[PDB]
């Protein structure tokens, strides 16, 4: 388990995040005074950067 | 200028999980039925005066043309 854990480096983290996070679909569940929480398109757009 | 919360529950779907341009031509005959049935009064009021005035003007012009044409 320790070998598997410390076999994770920065490049591995980037590759896994690009596999799971970059431009994927989020699922939001909210309750309460959420009248100021941004809508779905906001999060879906925030899942990627246009600078890079 | 404040927001008035309503206590709703809203289910929404991703824009990439549902087709986009099919709803334009889906159920077209009923759409045209609505557009014509709920608006024929308005079209009559908008166009009737115009076509009536045009017909009156053409009638008057032709009658004067014949009368004055010796
Ligand atoms: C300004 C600004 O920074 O906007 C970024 C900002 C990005 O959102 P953010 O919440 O600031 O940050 C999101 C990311 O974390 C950060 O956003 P990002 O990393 O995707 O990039 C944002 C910005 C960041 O720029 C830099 O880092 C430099 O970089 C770019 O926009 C890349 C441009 C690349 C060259 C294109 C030619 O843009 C917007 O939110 C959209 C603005 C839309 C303006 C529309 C105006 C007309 C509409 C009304 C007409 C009537
Ligand atoms: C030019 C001025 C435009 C004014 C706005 C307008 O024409 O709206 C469309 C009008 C009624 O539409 P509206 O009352 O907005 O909505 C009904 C429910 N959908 O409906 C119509 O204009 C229908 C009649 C059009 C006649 C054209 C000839």
């Amino acid at each position: 388990l320790f070998a598997r854990i410390d076999a994770v480096d920065a490049s591995t983290i980037k590759r896994v995040a690009n596999r799971f996070i970059y431009d994927k679909d989020v699922a939001i569940a909210a309750m309460g005074p959420i009248q100021r929480l941004p809508d779905y398109n906001w999060f879906r757009r925030r899942t990627y950067w246009n600078r890079y | 200028k404040q927001i008035v919360p309503v206590k709703s529950v809203i289910y929404a779907l991703s824009p990439f999980q549902q087709k986009v341009m099919t709803g334009l031509w889906k159920d077209l005959p009923t759409k045209i039925h609505h557009k014509v049935s709920e608006n024929w009064i308005s079209a009559t009021l908008l166009l009737g005066p115009l076509v009536g005035t045009y017909a009156y003007v053409q009638n008057y012009l032709e009658k004067e043309k014949l009368h004055h044409r010796y």
